[PDB]
RNA sequence: AGGAUAGUGGCCUACCAUGGUUUCAACGGGUAACGGGGAAUAAGGGUUCGAUUCCGGAGAGGGAGCCUGAGAAACGGCUACCACAUCCAAGGAAGGCAGCAGGCGCGCAAAUUACCCAAUCCUAAUUCAGGGAGGUAGUGACAAUAAAUAACGAUACAGGGCCCAUUCGGGUCUUGUAAUUGGAAUGAGUACAAUGUAAAUACCUUAACGAGGAACAAUUGGAGGGCAAGUCUGGUGCCAGCAGCCGCGGUAAUUCCAGCUCCAAUAGCGUAUAUUAAAGUUGUUGCAGUUAAAAAGCUCGUAGUUGAACUUUGGGCCCGGUUGGCC
RNA sequence: GGACUUUUACUUUGAAAAAAUUAGAGUGUUCAAAGCAGGCGUAUUGCUCGAAUAUAUUAGCAUGGAAUAAUAGAAUAGGACG
């Protein structure tokens, strides 16, 4: 078969200088808690409805339910 | 978008397809070599269409014109690499000279048969596609190989073949499993 | 000239055909072994050469 | 077409670049730059197809940044930095030095080069004239601005800078008799001599050159680099040093190297 | 001699002299004039969903004496009304009124073929299932 | 001359002149026209296609106008109208999928409402963020690559072995043979596991398993001719029907429908449409013009095409590149 | 400087004429369509080949040529050499 192999300096040296899923393959690194491509948009284009802190809207918005 | 990519077609029929006195000859040679169908000697037919096209273009002009000089060369030294010419007839018109059935011999198929090992031709096209023959450190899987003068030597079954060892076969992994219920109770 | 047609007189050979069912044979090989023995039953077991190889002939 | 094209599809790309095809679709542009998108290659490809040290470029812009290359004596962390012609490129680490020159194939050759000379800079002038507040001023194959160049350089001259200084060591004045490298089309790549030139008056100037091994060619002008006197060349050559020998020799050089 | 000029300069007698002449071929005319696609059954498309207006017995020329089974077809894409033939045994039993039929072609570059006149179409698929299909029962007719 | 333009430019403006193109095909019309590199065929020369994986252009429903920005008259920017079309709480308000998908209409006809930027490139303030670009997977008989559907046995001897092939009951070390009988050889499949990958899935490697009818069965079309293959049997009755052409089809039909046999190709094979070769049936290569289609009624006659011959040759001489059995 | 160039058509060679595509080298991707890769060493922390060549006209540019086919100089010599 034929592959390659890598060997660095130090592990850490290694992991500043390798791709996240050959760190996960050893577990070196792990799934980072991440959502999906499609819902991760979804937010982003949810946030580009968002300008600001929005808690006094937020707070508005909730106060034109009550009455 | 995606780069484009350049593919071949690698045969081609005459201007008759039912002309028996080329029908027959061709059924001649391939029940000799035990040939699969019409359309691989349709293929070496167009292989050999395209380097006896090359023949002539190459040859009208003067022995001294180097583009002559490098193509015959090249031609020669793939022509005696395959070694469907041998190392002698070595001329432009030996080239011309050319026959199907030598590239009928080169084939592994006609190889393999040539020196034994298969017993039939017709057993030999399937034993290769049936992993039992080693023509490098690699299984092949393909009875129409072009041998290039070098791999005859080699000429055997594949490591991992039971006719090369190391294996009872599924033939006799099942029924020896069977003999050992089949044996006693 | 003449128009007046009938077309209810469709498929009558097959209407009229005393079936007989496909008759049960065994396999035969194909694409490698198949060639094989054609062209075995070509030039090896002849079957009628009469001044030629005639190579469908009524069977006599 | 609504402003310069930013987006190279693969295979637009000049012959010398040979990148294959099933790499994808685009081509690495090298950007806006001292020298033309057309002649020049990017530092990507020295390190993953060049160099073969890489495999893709963001291993190589994390080089770059981490600033162990330098082009010229200036870092250019830039991903696809034109690297034009004969430029010099000092990589810190391994302390190696590659010069951007062509092999008789018109392709970029990885030259190994001395630091004790790869400092300085050699350049062919492209105009000369006076600025502002009356100060004369050089255009070389670079672009170069040197401020108080000699009264005597001219257009379509050589000269030699520190490369750390704009300044104009000593020019090679151009006239017929020395030796040459045609900097452009098929011809490039072709270390030959002057041989006399032709005026060729309403634009154009032509040049035979004659190579080493008794070859003719003519070209433009445009095409050609002095590269200092006969037999004494200002920057070492590389492999072969521009002779287009047949395809016989090439057959036989690969049966002499690896066939035996 | 042979009554076409030979001149270094003539080519340009030549071009339009012979371009002229190319209109009398006839595979060269209908092309540029677009007979296909200004009036024919269809235009140039190999195949052409047909719907089955009727059944019409067809007497066959001189010297033949049959009834060929022929219908009358409307294309849905032009509204055009021709006829079409329908090959093999029977095959009018195998078809219904107002089932659409696909038609394709007759093999003949229109030029109604032999014994069966006026017509230039045979058809392959009825209701969405093939003719010879059902011809050779492999599948029935479906309901709709 | 001036304006305006980033600037040249009746581009526009004022005045002036009456000019400019054209049978060397202008202008006008059509073009089922995006151009090209290129695609098929292709002895050669061509012919045809070229919407499209690359370049250039144009458009983003039909127009017009414009902001910002260097670069946009942008449209996954805007304004307004036109047409479609949406919600509405009827007051208002919101749109331009010919981007990826996906859905309808439409046709003869066109793939999943998936994953990831891993690879290729790309942007930003820029290692780090992102990229339905792209790539991966999915569908996929569009096309191309190589090619599973069995070999050893013997089964009567239905054949040169031989003792001059006796006297073929004798291994006739090879050729064929009654769905008989056993031993090897196999994937296709299954899936640990590993290789696989952005993760995968498929691929591979690989355990165990996994074929006797190895039913884990190959079809496609044909057998008067072109054109290879039936006067073989039955039904058939100029009907049904076949037949690309001739034609055949009436109880002998070798052509139809059946069967069996045998063909050709073969995991691809038929059909239609268009197209090129064949087609020297368009012609430069390379047609014919008396009668098969065609020499104009004749003459003139411009544009067009073709156009008499003849001007430093020879004589030598020197220099200087080759071939070979005289290296 | 080019105080000076009858004009050409033509033709030789070169230049540039994209890439891809084609032809076509090499190239055990098992072969092949391909693809442009690799081969080798105590393999212990390494030696080292590639990545071809051609074809890509018409028009434009230099080029040697002066046959071919044009075109033209001096006749009311307002001619030429100075």
């Amino acid at each position: 078969s034929v592959g390659f192999g890598l060997v660095y300096n130090s592990v850490a040296e290694a992991k500043k200088f390798e791709p996240t899923y050959r760190l996960v393959r050893y577990g070196l690194a792990e799934k980072v808690e991440k959502a999906s491509r499609q819902q991760r948009k979804q937010k982003k284009n949810r946030d580009k409805k968002i300008f600001g802190t929005g808690k006094r809207l937020a707070k508005k918005v909730a106060r034109r339910n009550a009455d | 978008p995606r780069a484009p990519r350049t593919y071949s077609k690698t045969y081609s029929t005459p201007k008759r397809p039912y002309e028996s006195s080329r029908l027959d000859a061709e059924l001649k040679l391939a029940g000799e070599f035990g040939l699969k169908n019409k359309k691989e000697i349709y293929r070496i037919s167009f292989q050999l269409s395209k380097i006896r096209r090359a023949a002539r273009d190459l040859l009208t002009r003067d022995e001294k014109d180097p583009k002559r000089l490098f193509e015959g060369n090249a031609l020669i030294r793939r022509l005696v690499r395959v070694g469907v010419l041998s190392e002698d007839k070595k001329k432009l018109d030996y080239v011309l000279a050319l026959k199907v059935e030598d590239f009928l011999e080169r084939r592994l198929q006609t190889q393999v048969y040539k020196l034994g090992l298969a017993k039939s031709v017709h057993h030999a096209r399937v034993l290769i596609t049936q992993r039992h023959i080693a023509v490098g450190k690699q299984i092949v899987n393909i009875p129409s190989f072009m041998v290039r003068l070098d791999s005859e030597k080699h000429i055997d079954f594949a490591p991992t073949s039971p006719f090369g060892g190391a294996r009872p076969g599924r033939v006799a992994r099942r029924n020896a499993a069977r003999k050992a219920e089949a044996s006693g109770e | 000239a003449k128009v007046h047609g009938s077309l209810a007189r469709a498929g009558k050979v097959k209407s009229q055909t005393p079936k007989v069912e496909k008759t049960e044979k065994p396999k035969k090989p194909k694409g490698r072994a198949y060639k094989r023995l054609l062209y075995t039953r070509r030039f090896v077991n002849v079957t009628l050469v009469n001044g030629k190889r005639r190579m469908n002939p009524g069977p006599s | 077409a609504r402003g310069p094209k930013k987006h190279l599809k693969r295979l637009a790309a000049p012959h010398h670049w040979l990148l294959d095809k099933l790499s994808g679709c685009y081509a690495p542009r090298p950007s806006a730059g001292p020298h033309k998108l057309r002649e020049s290659l990017p530092l990507i490809v020295f390190l993953r197809n060049r160099l073969k040290y890489a495999l893709n470029g963001r291993e190589v812009k994390a080089i770059l940044m981490q600033r162990h290359v330098k082009v010229d004596g200036k870092v250019r962390t830039d991903t696809t930095y034109p690297a034009g012609f004969m430029d010099v490129i000092t990589l810190d680490a391994t302390n190696e030095n590659f010069r951007l020159v062509y092999d008789v194939k018109g392709r970029f050759a990885v030259h190994r080069i001395t630091d004790e000379e790869a400092s300085y800079k050699l350049g062919k002038v492209k105009k000369v004239q006076l600025g502002k507040k009356g100060v004369p001023y050089v255009v070389t194959h670079d672009g170069r601005t040197i401020r108080y160049p000699d009264p005597n350089i001219k257009v379509n001259d050589t000269v030699k800078i520190d490369l750390a200084s704009g300044k104009i060591t000593d020019f090679i004045k151009f006239d017929a008799g020395k030796l040459v490298y045609v900097t452009g089309g098929r011809n490039l790549g072709r270390i030959g001599t002057i041989v006399h030139k032709e005026r060729h008056d309403g634009g154009f100037d032509l040049v035979h050159i004659k190579d080493s091994l008794d070859n003719t060619f003519v070209t433009r002008l445009n095409n050609v680099f002095v590269i200092g006197e006969q037999g004494k060349p200002y920057i070492s050559l590389p492999k072969g040093k521009g002779i287009k020998l047949s395809i016989a020799e090439e057959r036989d050089r690969r049966r002499a190297q690896q066939g035996l | 001699g042979k009554g076409k000029p030979r001149g270094l300069n003539s080519a340009r007698k030549l071009r339009v002299h012979r371009r002229n002449n190319r209109w009398a071929e006839n595979n060269y005319k209908k092309r540029l004039l677009g007979t296909a696609f200004k009036s024919s059954p269809f235009g140039g498309s190999s195949h052409a969903k047909g719907i089955v207006l009727e059944k019409l017995g067809i007497e066959s020329k001189q010297p033949n004496s049959a009834i060929r089974k022929c219908v009358r077809v409307q294309l849905i894409k032009n509204g055009k009304k021709v006829t079409a033939f329908v090959p093999n045994d029977g095959c009018l039993n195998f078809v219904d009124e107002n089932d659409e039929v696909l038609l394709a072609g007759f093999g003949r570059k229109g030029k109604a073929k032999g014994d069966i006149p006026g017509v230039r179409f045979k058809v392959v698929k009825v209701s969405g299932v093939s003719l010879l299909a059902l011809w050779k029962e492999k599948k029935e007719k479906p309901r709709s």
